């Protein structure tokens, strides 16, 4: 409810029609997040196996086809502790960087 | 008189992502390890930088064995047998069949990073043949300048007169690694420390260093200013040239040092040009 | 030198007009947000053989080059990888961008510079010769003639809203920089409309160029 | 019998499945009458195995090819086990196992 | 009266794949094992610094037996008899036919990696394409400072005089046996702690000690000091010289510990001219 | 009887048959009229058998010899054995069991 309602609440916000290989290279970037994190630690496999697959396969199908809203980008972002506002609303490099922060890696984009 | 060359020479600030490895997964990492204060910094392999010489050699005639297509990206021998009296290539960086073996004049070190290697990762989207599809990589890339070491057996070169253009192509050393080189990053020098003396031993082996990644001055190390003033390292056997000067000029007390007896000259050809002098002097040339 | 760097795309479409600025920057940010904010960007302009009706035809080495700091690509790569534009009803298409050093070289170029309410070539050389004290740089100030000798001035067609605005430049030719100089003019540049597709230095052999037509 | 051999079998069990889905993603990928690479895929394996630095070296590359090869069912049950076991003992004795497992993959077909 | 000269001496810091075991597919090892607090060190051979002393003494003109041919790479023998009386190589190194099979006067440790070795492999590739079985190849290599300790017994010498030309080539060692094209690690002495004295006892082993691992400080270690305060190793048959000087010259109360009593120079060459001063005394030269 | 005695054979062939397809792999690689080196081969194999300094050494050796061997069925057969097998008992016996193989394979050809 809270990600839905995130999403609700961003759309004036942003100023502009979004881009949908904006979001798609968005996904792409959370998913490399992702996979450095597990290089990190192999543990987190097991939270993310699932969520690594299903973003791998929204991503080498074709971008334009939207994505399942509750059922990929919500616990996407949920397991990379981001919020939808966070994830839609700010930019390449403080995504990047929240989520290495988040993830603990030593990336700088 | 068994004369040697060795020298360190430092490059020019900018952006390298020049020697990448496995690539683990997705992102071509940059050659990295550990250095000074257990920091970790960037490297180029020195067969890259030979790999560069010889190409630079291939350019301007010098008959060399490994012709570079350019086009077609092979390596082609001119002739079976390795014939270092003829041609520059063999003599100058040896070779191995497995006929002669030779073990090469030049010697070479790995490049390394001045400043640590702390982040700086870079948004790299290769194409797919999937419905035209982009999947996005990542790429390692290094802001800092690299200096690396080298040395010249002049008296093991089988033609004496083969230094000269040497020099040369480290002063003129064209583009390293080539297609993965993604920013181009020159490996001219643009600050030489130069030894010609006539023993092995050989300090100034890695004297360039500043460390504070903020900046990008350049210092020279003072293990090194110790070294000179202290009685080894012979003034006269000493050649300092580049930005380096401007510094070192500047400091107080240059004057009564015993570095400013030292061959020193703020331009580079002018270092090229002298010294060549005393290596003609010295070979008979 | 390297700490700046030229973004090239390998641009293909339909044919352009030869004073496009406004054009193609408003289609790069309507399909660019960030780069509407971006301060330290600039567009180099679009190489091709014209045309008789004062369009472009692009070619082979036709490329759009943008101008930005190496701290800011990451902003701009994910929007125009790959990606489309549309200039009015003609379709163009963006390849993988490659990165370009800043090369130094003896004598430097600009097709177009404009600073606001100078129209007269000879204010405009000593505001061009303010602008250059103001950046530490040395050099002496030419402006490219046509074959007639005149100098030669180009203008931008910037289509805000209904009406257009007219904005008169002309081309500056600056020699004996040294090479520091000459990059620290290449990467600031002079007239400020460098997201207007304006102010971009160049080596000079593009300015021989521009002078054989 | 003896937990820890327990552990070790079920680590190449792991690694023996995660190769299976790494073979079944080559074989999707080659096209027509053309071998597809499989003993050069095994020595490549092999090699990469080989080639590590200790600690970080080889973990990353272990997670990375647990990762490509899919799902994974024997670590989905055993998540806890497997990711012990990867984070302790000695990295040469993990490549070891891993070698083995190599060459243990065989009976699977 | 019998005289021993012992010596534990540390290198530069560089990157260095001198010595390599067994080439197990693809890597060539550098050769490393467990040593001090149970870490896998590197390890340089001492025969490579035999082989390099030896090559020295060819160089600067002198007699050996074994000649070092530097172009077809075999050895070769003077005469099939060996004659410490007049080769420098067969005294100072000894000799084994399998005649005299002699002693040898020089003897040498092993030489260890100051810094703990973790990893640091080098990629190794080949310009582009037609890749056959020798395309692809790895390299070890560490970046440490290598110390070795070493001791000779100048009356065991068929020739007192031969000990200065064997000191001499210590400070110029030529390069030591390694992938020097690619690794060029110069093996010339950066610090010196030397003991010439009349007894057997053999303590100042392997002294220099690493501050920080994964750095190149080399401070000198607490129980050697303890040793020299204590009361053995006699300070005025103690010989320092090298960058551990300046060190020890900042160590608090240095002027009343009895380090301050022996003989210490900042400089090596002085050190050095002043130990052959009193050689040449004690063996009357 | 005795299945540690069986075990032990079945490791003997196993051994055997991954010289097997080294051998295979040897005759593959040369080329021309020139003599396949089997002999210097074989020394090499037994010298750096020889070679060996406890635990990791050698049997790191002796799992990338395996892998090097290729597709092995008797090792197919019976994977736990074998793996807690190589796992366990004092690398010496192991050594013992392979220099045997060495001159056991023979009977193959």
């Amino acid at each position: 409810i809270q990600g839905i309602s995130e999403l609700i609440a961003l759309t004036p916000q942003l100023g502009y029609k979004p881009i949908p290989i904006e979001l798609t290279r968005k996904l792409q970037l959370i998913l490399l997040v992702f996979e450095q994190a597990i290089g990190k630690d192999v543990k987190l496999l097991g939270d993310l196996g699932g969520i690594m697959e299903s973003l791998r396969i929204a991503s080498t199908t074709n971008q334009s086809q939207p994505y399942h809203l509750v059922k990929l980008i919500i616990p996407v972002c949920e397991k990379a502790k981001i919020s939808v506002f966070q994830l839609f609303g700010s930019d390449f490099k403080e995504l990047g960087k929240i989520l290495f922060g988040n993830f603990s890696l030593e990336l700088k984009l | 008189p068994n004369y040697y060359l060795y020298g360190t020479v430092l490059t020019r600030y900018g952006l390298a992502s020049l020697n990448h490895d496995i690539r683990r997964g997705n992102k071509t990492i940059l050659q990295k390890g550990y250095w000074n204060n257990g920091k970790i910094h960037s490297f180029v392999g020195s067969s890259a930088i030979r790999w560069a010489l010889r190409f630079y050699l291939q350019k301007q005639g010098y008959l060399v064995n490994r012709v570079w297509d350019e086009e077609e990206h092979i390596n082609r021998l001119t002739s079976e047998d390795f014939d270092p009296e003829k041609f520059y290539d063999d003599d100058i960086f040896g070779f191995a069949l497995l006929p002669n073996q030779r073990m090469g004049a030049l010697g070479m070190n790995m490049a390394v990073s001045l400043t640590p290697y702390d982040g700086a990762v870079k948004l790299g989207a290769k194409s797919g043949r999937e419905k035209d599809s982009t999947s996005l990589h990542f790429t390692e890339y290094h802001a800092t300048r690299y200096q690396y070491y080298f040395g010249i057996d002049a008296t093991h070169l089988k033609d004496f007169s083969r230094i000269l253009p040497m020099i040369d192509g480290i002063m003129n050393l064209p583009k390293v690694g080539g297609s993965s080189n993604i920013f181009n990053y020159p490996f001219c020098p643009d600050s030489l420390v130069f030894q010609w003396t006539n023993h092995f031993a050989s300090y100034i082996s890695y004297c360039f260093e500043y460390c504070d990644p903020k900046s990008k001055e350049a210092k020279l190390s003072q293990e090194f200013i110790d070294e000179v003033e202290c009685g080894q390292i012979d003034p006269s056997k000493l050649w300092i040239g580049g930005t380096i000067v401007k510094d070192l000029q500047q400091l107080d007390n240059f004057e009564s040092s015993p570095l400013n007896k030292a061959h020193i000259y703020r331009n580079r050809n002018e270092m090229i040009e002298a010294l060549k002098t005393v290596i003609k002097r010295d070979l008979g040339l | 030198s390297e700490e700046y760097v030229d973004l090239t795309f390998k641009l293909r479409g339909a044919p352009i007009p030869l004073d496009n600025g406004y054009l193609t920057y408003a289609a790069l940010s309507r399909i660019c947000p960030p780069l509407h904010e971006l301060k330290s960007i600039g567009i180099h302009p679009i190489a091709g053989i014209p045309t008789r009706n004062n369009l472009l035809e692009l070619t082979a080495q036709s490329r759009l080059k943008i101008r930005i700091y190496h701290q800011q690509i990451p902003l701009i790569y994910p929007y125009l990888a790959g990606q489309a534009f549309h200039i009015g009803q003609n379709f163009y298409q963006l390849d993988i961008p490659d990165y370009k050093p800043l090369i130094s070289s003896e004598s430097v170029y600009s097709r177009l510079v404009i600073i606001k309410g100078f129209q007269d070539s000879t204010n405009f050389i000593e505001a061009v010769q303010r602008q250059m004290d103001n950046l530490g740089i040395q050099g002496k100030i030419e402006l490219l003639t046509r074959q007639d000798g005149t100098p030669q001035r180009r203008q931008l067609t910037i289509n805000k809203e209904g009406k257009q605005f007219k904005v008169r430049g002309f081309g500056v030719k600056i020699s004996e920089l040294n090479p520091e100089d000459s990059l620290t003019l290449q990467e600031q540049g002079i007239g400020g409309k460098r997201k207007m597709m304006c102010g971009i230095f160049v080596p000079a052999t593009r300015s021989k160029e521009e002078e054989e037509t | 019998n003896s937990e820890e051999d327990k552990q070790y079998l079920i680590f190449i069990k792991v690694f023996q499945q995660a190769m299976k889905g790494n073979f079944a993603k080559i074989y999707a990928k080659t096209e027509e009458g053309k071998d597809p690479p499989i003993k050069k895929k095994v020595e490549r394996l092999r090699a990469e195995l080989n080639y590590c630095y200790d600690e970080l070296s080889f973990k990353e590359y272990l997670s990375d090819f647990l990762v490509r090869g899919g799902l994974n069912k024997y670590f989905n049950e055993h998540q806890e086990e497997i990711a012990l076991l990867i984070k302790k003992s000695p990295w040469q004795e993990i490549r070891i196992w891993s070698l083995l497992a190599i060459a243990s993959y065989k009976p699977k077909d």
